[PDB]
């Protein structure tokens, strides 16, 4: 399936922490991914023949940024694709890919954001987790803060990852205490803060926006790793997470007949579906991604190698793994990121080195 | 636990 058509370096030499595929191409442009490290974001294009062809780059003012995340959206009102940027400095920056300018940027965290990402039903609503233990749910059409999750009952060190389900009714987080926080934000305290945070124009009012102080999880587990955990991800009611301890878990809330939506924030059991080990990833901030339909799951090791699990099959623990591997890649594999059609899959290195593999 | 080697 998977063959290793091309591979370049950025020139300067630092970890490419992120890479992102645009899944809001329009149809028939050329597919076109994000690489972030260093203090900078670039863009490339796909092309024949493994061609991966440099567009431009926004290089942040100082130095000392180091980004760390990016996650497309596309404007609600254009359609154009947006690009969201953030890392060390804690400042998340709006990008137009075209231009590469920076439409504007948000503050508040001000603390080293570890993750970013976009609710799958409103291109608006963007979610930031940060080393500061909390999370910020953010709308980027009227520029609010609409909500942080935090709180001595949430994560009592940094965040590292976060997911929406498929609906974007509720968030799964995960970091450095080594534990997953449920946090539901279709609640009526919190679907009424959306419909507020649309209704706020500062030209037509004297209020600030008053953000949710969302101060308790709707689930809490502590049981599933042993270690930071660095990714995690819905599939369907169940959850994927990883740690540093060479092993993505399948598990969900709850016993096995469980419905997510009945849990209650007390509950106290969790139910392993399956885990997928492989090797050499004792390292942490080690992303896997899927592809759009989420038929199959991607991750690098700290050595260069792939791992793909195919999990079109009846229950998480049939997946089937087949492994990438490429003399000349040796370098930590930061993340990798799938097309939206799934023909091909990026990796990203330590080294600054970039690994195109087509289907 | 490193983030890097």
């Amino acid at each position: 399936s998977f063959k290793c058509v091309n591979s370049l370096k950025e020139d300067h030499n630092q970890p490419l922490f992120g890479v992102q595929f645009n899944w809001h191409s329009k149809e028939g442009d050329p597919l076109v991914f994000a690489t972030v490290g260093s203090n900078r974001v670039t863009l490339y294009e796909c092309h024949s023949q493994g061609e991966i062809r440099l567009l431009q780059s926004y290089v942040d003012a100082d130095a000392d940024e180091n980004f760390y995340t990016c996650a497309w959206t596309y404007d609600s009102n254009t359609s154009h694709p947006l690009l969201a940027v953030a890392g060390s400095r804690g400042i998340i920056r709006i990008i137009n890919p075209i231009t590469m300018q920076c439409i504007k940027h948000y503050v508040g965290h001000g603390n080293a954001i570890n993750e970013l990402k976009f609710h799958p039903r409103d291109p608006n609503l963007l979610l930031s987790v940060s080393k500061d233990h909390a999370l910020r749910l953010w709308n980027i059409q009227t520029d609010t803060l609409v909500a942080i999750f935090g709180g001595v009952e949430g994560h009592r060190d940094e965040v590292l990852s976060a997911d929406y389900d498929l609906l974007g009714e509720k968030i799964m987080s995960c970091g450095m205490d080594h534990s997953l926080k449920l946090w539901r934000i279709n609640s009526k305290r919190m679907m009424n803060a959306i419909k507020e945070s649309y209704d706020y124009n500062p030209n037509k009012t004297n209020r600030p926006f008053i953000s949710q102080k969302i101060h308790f999880p709707d689930f809490s587990t502590r049981d599933i790793h042993r270690n930071y955990v660095d990714c995690v991800r819905w599939l369907g009611d169940l959850i994927l997470s990883k740690s540093c301890e060479n092993a993505i878990v399948c598990w969900k809330p709850g016993k096995m007949e469980d419905d997510i939506d009945k849990i209650k924030p007390s509950e106290s059991n969790v139910t392993i579906l399956g885990r997928f080990d492989y090797s050499q990833c004792d390292i942490w901030y080690m992303r896997f991604s899927m592809d759009f339909w989420q038929k199959m799951l991607a991750l690098g090791n700290q050595v260069g190698k792939l791992y793909v699990w195919d999990l079109e099959v009846e229950d998480p623990h049939k997946a089937k793994c087949t492994t990438l591997t490429h003399h000349k890649c040796g370098a930590a594999i930061r993340q990798t990121s799938f097309s939206r059609d799934s023909s091909i899959l990026i990796a990203v290195c330590d080294d600054a080195s970039i690994w195109r593999w087509d289907r | 636990d490193f983030k890097t080697d």
